[PDB]
C-alpha cells in the first residue's frame, strides 16, 4: 500500500516493522536473475516508459548487495522467533530435571 | 494390616384365560393403547 | 540457526562496511544467545545423564519426553486419587450425619 | 417397590410416584438467600429458603436458579433442591425407592457424572436411570412414531423417533425457552414504563407471561391490529396494587420461539428446527413424522401455538401431506407422565443402573447404559 | 461494455478541531 | 446551519452548538420554587428559578429535579428547563437550529413520545434526533470497537460495540450513580455528627463528594489504615463557616459503585456488569473488548477508579489479556463531545427526523427512526 | 498467455497461475453478512464480507458456505466468491486469462451447466476447462497409474486410472469429509462442556481439528489408552482467553472417515471404498493399484492416516502383494499443483473450451468436451 521507493528505502534502512517471515520469503523467491539484470543495465532510454516491475528491480539493485541484507534480516527475525520459542522451553526442561 | 484387610483376594394375580394366541392379543393391546 | 548465523557473519564480514555497521551487532548478539543456548543444551545433557544414573536406566536409552509424560500422567492420577479420597471422606461424613 | 419420576426442569421440578396420573410435587426450583440485615433475633430465621417458601417470602430474598439451560452450575444448591423434593415434598426415604431422572440431549457428560455420583453416594438410591425427555413425551402421547418438540424453561429440543428407533444425528438442541422469554419480556416491559430489575420481580414477569400472553397466528396482522385499535390490550394487577395494561407484548414475547433474532441468537426458529430434524431423517419415515408432531413442555402452552405451528410446517412441507400437530390439553406434565408409564413398564426393570454395578464400574456406567 | 471501451482511451475533523479550542 | 447538542442528564444539563470542547451551558437541572412568606414587595421576585440562579438563592427555595433515573416525571418543569437553556443560556431561537438529544438505553417509549411532541409543538424545530450516550462516548474516545460504561447522575449503562455494530441483547442498565452516592453520603455523614436533610444541603453534600472523595485500591487495607491512624482524614469548610473533617467516608461513598448492597440493591457492581456485558458478546471480539474499556460521565472522576477497575477486571478476565482502560481527563463532558462529532458528520444529514415526516406519522416515527 | 488454476472446493479456494509451485491465493470460501444493528454511521460499513475479512471480523457475522458437498447451492454467493478470487486476490482480468476449474465426479449436470454459463457470461474468458480433481492429483504425483482418494471439505471420491485410462464404473463418491468432521466435532465437544453453536464457532472448531486432531493407528487401543491415562490430552487457547483440554476427541473426530456410522451414514469407510474401487476394475491392473495409492486433499493431512490406511488395505488385500501409500508432504495443494502442470502442458492447448465453441454449441459442450 505504498510506492516502490518507500519499499527500497525501507529495505536499505533495514527497519523490521512490517517485514515478517513470509513477505521476505516471497521476496527471496522472486530474485532478479542474471539475464534480467543484464537487460536492465543495457537500458538507455527514458525510465518512465518501463513497467513498475523494472522500477522495483532497479530501485533494489541501487542498494549495494541487496540479497545479503534480505537474507540476514530474515535470519535475524527467524533467530529471534526461534530464541523466544526454544529458550523458555529449554529452561523449563532444565528446571524439570 | 489395613493393606492385608483391603487388598487381599476374596474367599469364594388370577389367570387371564384366553382363547386367542399371544401375538394377536399383544397386537390388540398395542392397538387399544393409542386410544 | 547457529550455523546459518555463523555463515551470515562470515558473509557480512567479507562485504562492505555499510552492511557491517548496521548488522554485525545483531549477528553477534544472535550468535552469543545461541551459544548460551548450546551450553544450556549441554547442561540438559548433563542433567539427563544424572537422571539416567538416578532412575537407573541406560544413558543412551532414556527418553526425557517419556519421563515427563509419565510424571504428567502420574500427577494427574495423584490429583484424581486426592479428589476421590476427599469425596469419599466427605460422603462418609454426611452418611454419619 | 414403587418408582420415582423426578423431572428436574430448569424452572420447575415435577416429582412423583409411578402409576399416578398427576405429578405429586410441582414446584419451582429456586434457592433463596436473604440479602438484608435481620434485626429480630430468633423465631426460626433460616439461612436458605427452597421451593414455595422461597416464593412466598421472595421480597427479601435473592433467588438463584441452580439449573441453567439444562446444565447444573451450582451443585450444593441442587443438592438442597434434591433434599427438599425428597424429604419435605414427597416425604420419602430415597434409599428405599428407585428414581428415574430426566435429561436434555447433548448435555455435558460431567453433569451426568455428578448426578450419578450424588444419587449413588449422597442420596444413595437402590437404582436410578437418566432418561431423555422427548422419549417420555412420546410415551405419554401413546403412539410409537413421531417427532417430539420439548420446550421447557431452558432447553427446546427436537427428537424424531420411528417405530421406537431414535435417530441421534437428527436430534437438535436450542438453548431458547421460557427463561429467555421472561428476560425478553423484562426488556420489552420497560418500554411502557414498568421497571423490573430484581430476581423477586422475575416471578411477577413470569406470572404476567403465563397469564396474559398468547401466540399470534400471523405476526404482522396482529401488530397492525394492536397498533390500530386497543382491543388486544389486557390488564393485570401487581401485588403492590398497581394496574398495568399491555398490548403488543402479549404476542411479541412468545414470537421469540419462532424468531430467535429478537434476543440476538443466530439460530432459526422451532418450526425450522422441526423441519430440519424431519429432513435429517431417512425419507420413508418422513410422512409418518408429518402427521405426528408431538408438542410438550410448558412453553408450548400458549393458546395460539398449534395453529401457527401447523401453518409454519404446512408452509414448509410439500402440499400432499396432512400436517397434524399433536398438542394435548395437558401437555405441561407429559414428561413426568411418560416417565410414570416407563417406570411402570415390566420390561424396564432390567435396565436400571444398580448400586452394585456402580460400585463395580465407578461413576462411568451411566455413559455405557443410558442413551 | 463496448461504449465504455469507446469512451475510454479518451473535511469534518479539522473543522471541529479548530473550533473545540474556543470552548 | 449549525446544529445543537443538548445532553439532558439527570444531574447536569450540558447544552451548546456543534464542535466545542466544553458545552456552552453546563448547569444543574433544578427548578426552584419559594417555600417561605414573601414580605417585601417588588424587587424582582420570581415565581421560579432555573439553573445557577436557583443555586445562588437555594436557601429560600425548594429545588426539584424533573429528571429521575433518565425518566422525566414532571413535564412543565422540563419545558421550563428547555425554555431556559434555549432562550437564556444560549439565547438562540429553536425554530432555526436542529437539536440532537441524548438518551439512556431502555428508557420508556412514552418519554420519547413526549419529548418528540414537545420539541415539535412547543419549541418547534426544523429537525431533532434522539441518540444513545454510549455511542457518543465511543465517538469521543476516537475509536470504533470497545465497551462503554456511562455513569451520569441517574443512569449507569454498559454498551458493547464492535466495528460499529452494537449488540442490543448485551446492553445493561443500572440505576445507580452520583445522586444515589450523594444520598448515601447524607446517610453516612450523620455518623460523625453532621446533619443534612434539605434539598439545598444536597448541593453541599454533592460538593463534598466532588471535592474530597476518592476510590480506594484495596477496601479492607484502607479500612485498617483509616481505623489505625488519622492520616486519611481531610477537612472542608461550609458556607456558614463551620469546619468538618471526614475519614473513611472519603472512600466509603464511591464504593457503592463497586458494591451496590450498601444502599440495599440486589444487582451487582459496575465491574461485574462490565464483565457480564463482555461475556454476553460473541467469543471472537472479547479480546478487542478487554483492551478498549471506556468510562465516561462525571461519576468516574474519582482519582482511584481506573486502577481499581483494572484490578477487578484482571481478577475477572483470564490472565492472557491486557486489561487497558481508557480514562481521559476530558471524560466528564465526552458524552457531549461525541455529540459534537456526530452532529458535524456529513453522513448524519439524512437521518434527522424532519417536520414533514412528523406531520404524516404523528409522534411515533422516533421509534422506527432512532435506536 | 499464462493460465489460471482455481480449485474452488467446498472449504478453501486455492487459486494461482500456471507453472508456479505453490497456490498464491489460499483462502476459505465463506460469505459473511452482519446480523446485529449498526449504530455507527460512516467509515465504510459493507453489507457482505468475503474471504479473510470474513474470518477476521467473524464475531459479528453470519457466515454462509456457498458450496455444500461439491454442489453449489447459493449462486450469487459463488458469484461473489469468484469475483473476490479474481479481482481482489489474484488482481487479474479473467477476460485475458484461461482458467481450469476443478469438480468432483458424480455431480449433478445443471451445476456444471451453471458453472459454464456464469463463468462464460459474467467473468467471460477466452477459454475455460472443468477437470476431475483425482486426475490432477495423479498429475501432481508424477505417475501415470494409481488409485486416487481425494478428500476435500465436502466430497471424498475414489478414482482409479491405469496407463492413462480412468474406469468410470469404478469411480465412487462419498459425501463425507472435513465439514462433516467439523460438525461431528461440534457435536462431541459438547460432552466436555464446551458449547459451540454459531457459524463463527465452526471456524474455531475447524482450527481445533486442524491443529490437534490425528488419525489413530488402532482405535480401540487408543480409546483404552485415553481412558486409562491422560497422556493423549492436549490443550488449546481460545480467542477469549479460555484454555481447553481435549482427549479422545483428537482421534474420535477423524475416525468418521473410517467409520461413517458415527454420523448416521449407512455407507462403508474410505478403505472399503478404495478396496471396492480396486475390485470393480479389471483384474490385471489391480496389482498396479495396490502399490500406487495416491492421497490428496486437506482431510488426509492428519499425521497418522497413511499407516492406518496401509494397515486397513493390507488387511483387505491378498497378502502376497505389496501395498504402498503415496502420501506427499504437499498433498494439501496437489490438486492445484497438478492443475498447474496440466495448464502448462503443450498437448492440453487443443482441449480448451473456447468462447466461439460455447457460442455455437450453447451451454451443452461441457457434457461432451469434459469428462
Ligand atoms: N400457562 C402457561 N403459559 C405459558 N407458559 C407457561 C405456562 N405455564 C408454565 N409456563 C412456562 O413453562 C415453564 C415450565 O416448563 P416445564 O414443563 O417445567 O419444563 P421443564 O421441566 O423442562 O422446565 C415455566 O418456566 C413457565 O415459564
Ligand atoms: N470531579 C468530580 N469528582 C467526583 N464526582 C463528580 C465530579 N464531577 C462531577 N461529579 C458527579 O458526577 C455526577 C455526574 O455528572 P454529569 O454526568 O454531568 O451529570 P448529568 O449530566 O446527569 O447532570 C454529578 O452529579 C456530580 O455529582
Ligand atoms: N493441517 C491440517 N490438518 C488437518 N486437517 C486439515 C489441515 N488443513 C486443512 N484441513 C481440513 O481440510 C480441508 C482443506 O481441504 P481442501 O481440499 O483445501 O478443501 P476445499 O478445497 O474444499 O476448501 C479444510 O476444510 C480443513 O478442515
Ligand atoms: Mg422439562
Ligand atoms: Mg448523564
Ligand atoms: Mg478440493
Amino acid at each position: 500500500k505504498c510506492s516502490n521507493e518507500e519499499v527500497a528505502a525501507m529495505i536499505r534502512a533495514g527497519d523490521t516493522t512490517k517485514f515478517d517471515v513470509e513477505v521476505l520469503k516471497q521476496l527471496l523467491k522472486l530474485l532478479p536473475e542474471k539475464h534480467e539484470i543484464e537487460n536492465l543495465r543495457a537500458f538507455t532510454e527514458e525510465r518512465a516508459k518501463l513497467a513498475s516491475a523494472d522500477h522495483f528491480y532497479l530501485l533494489l539493485l541501487a542498494i549495494p548487495c541487496y540479497q545479503l541484507r534480505i537474507e540476514c534480516m530474515l535470519l535475524c527475525e527467524g533467530a529471534a522467533a526461534v530464541l523466544d520459542m526454544v529458550r523458555p522451553k529449554a529452561q523449563l526442561v532444565l528446571a524439570a530435571c | 494390616s489395613s493393606i492385608e484387610r483391603l487388598f487381599s483376594f476374596p474367599a469364594a394375580e388370577p389367570k387371564e384365560i384366553t382363547f386367542l394366541d399371544a401375538k394377536k392379543s399383544l397386537n390388540l393391546n398395542i392397538f387399544l393403547k393409542q386410544f | 540457526n547457529l550455523k546459518k548465523l555463523l555463515e551470515t557473519e562470515r558473509k557480512v564480514s567479507a562485504s562492505v562496511a555499510e552492511v557491517q555497521e548496521q548488522y554485525t551487532e545483531r549477528l553477534q548478539a544472535s550468535i552469543s544467545a545461541f551459544r548460551a543456548l548450546d551450553e544450556l543444551f549441554e547442561a540438559i545433557e548433563q542433567k539427563q545423564r544424572e537422571l539416567a544414573d538416578y532412575l537407573c536406566e541406560d544413558a543412551q536409552q532414556l527418553s526425557l519426553e517419556d519421563t515427563f509424560s509419565t510424571m504428567k500422567a502420574f500427577r494427574d492420577l495423584f490429583l484424581r486419587a486426592l479428589k476421590e479420597n476427599k469425596d469419599r471422606k466427605e460422603q462418609a461424613a454426611k452418611a454419619e450425619r | 417397590t414403587t418408582a420415582l419420576v423426578c423431572d428436574n426442569g430448569s424452572g420447575l421440578v415435577k416429582a412423583g410416584f409411578a402409576g399416578d396420573d398427576a405429578p405429586r410435587a410441582v414446584f419451582p426450583s429456586i434457592v433463596g438467600r436473604p440479602r438484608h440485615q435481620g434485626v429480630m433475633v430468633g423465631m426460626g430465621q433460616k439461612d436458605s429458603y427452597v421451593g414455595d417458601e422461597a416464593q412466598s417470602k421472595r421480597g427479601i430474598l435473592t433467588l438463584k436458579y441452580p439449573i441453567e439451560h439444562g446444565i447444573i452450575t451450582n451443585w450444593d444448591d441442587m443438592e438442597k433442591i434434591w433434599h427438599h423434593t425428597f424429604y419435605n415434598e414427597l416425604r420419602v426415604a430415597p434409599e428405599e425407592h428407585p428414581t428415574l431422572l430426566t435429561e436434555a440431549p447433548l448435555n455435558p457428560k460431567a453433569n451426568r457424572e455428578k448426578m450419578t455420583q450424588i444419587m449413588f453416594e449422597t442420596f444413595n438410591v437402590p437404582a436410578m436411570y437418566v432418561a431423555i425427555q422427548a422419549v417420555l413425551s412420546l410415551y405419554a402421547s401413546g403412539r410409537t412414531t413421531g417427532i417430539v418438540l420439548d420446550s421447557g424453561d431452558g432447553v427446546t429440543h427436537n427428537v424424531p423417533i420411528y417405530e421406537g428407533y431414535a435417530l441421534p444425528h437428527a436430534i437438535m438442541r436450542l438453548d431458547l425457552a421460557g427463561r429467555d422469554l421472561t428476560d425478553y419480556l423484562m426488556k420489552i416491559l420497560t418500554e411502557r414504563g414498568y421497571s423490573f430489575v430484581t430476581t423477586a420481580e422475575r416471578e411477577i414477569v413470569r406470572d404476567i407471561k403465563e397469564k396474559l400472553c398468547y401466540v399470534a397466528l400471523d405476526f404482522e396482522n396482529e401488530m397492525a391490529t394492536a397498533a390500530s385499535s386497543s382491543s388486544l390490550e389486557k390488564s393485570y394487577e401487581l401485588p403492590d396494587g398497581q394496574v398495568i395494561t399491555i398490548g403488543n407484548e402479549r404476542f411479541r414475547c412468545p414470537e421469540t420461539l419462532f424468531q430467535p433474532s429478537f434476543i440476538g441468537m443466530e439460530s432459526a426458529g422451532i418450526h425450522e428446527t422441526t423441519y430440519n430434524s424431519i429432513m435429517k431423517c431417512d425419507i420413508d419415515i418422513r410422512k409418518d413424522l408429518y402427521a405426528n408432531n408431538v408438542m410438550s413442555g410448558g412453553t408450548t402452552m400458549y393458546p395460539g401455538i398449534a395453529d401457527r405451528m401447523q401453518k409454519e410446517i404446512t408452509a414448509l412441507a410439500p402440499s400432499t401431506m396432512k400436517i397434524k400437530i399433536i398438542a394435548p390439553p395437558e401437555r405441561k406434565y407429559s414428561v413426568w407422565i411418560g416417565g410414570s408409564i416407563l417406570a411402570s413398564l415390566s420390561t424396564f426393570q432390567q435396565m436400571w443402573i444398580t448400586k452394585q454395578e456402580y460400585d463395580e464400574a465407578g461413576p462411568s456406567i451411566v455413559h455405557r447404559k443410558c442413551f | 461494455r463496448k461504449q465504455q471501451l469507446a469512451e475510454e482511451e479518451a473535511c469534518v475533523i479539522d473543522a471541529l478541531l479548530a473550533d473545540i479550542r474556543k470552548g
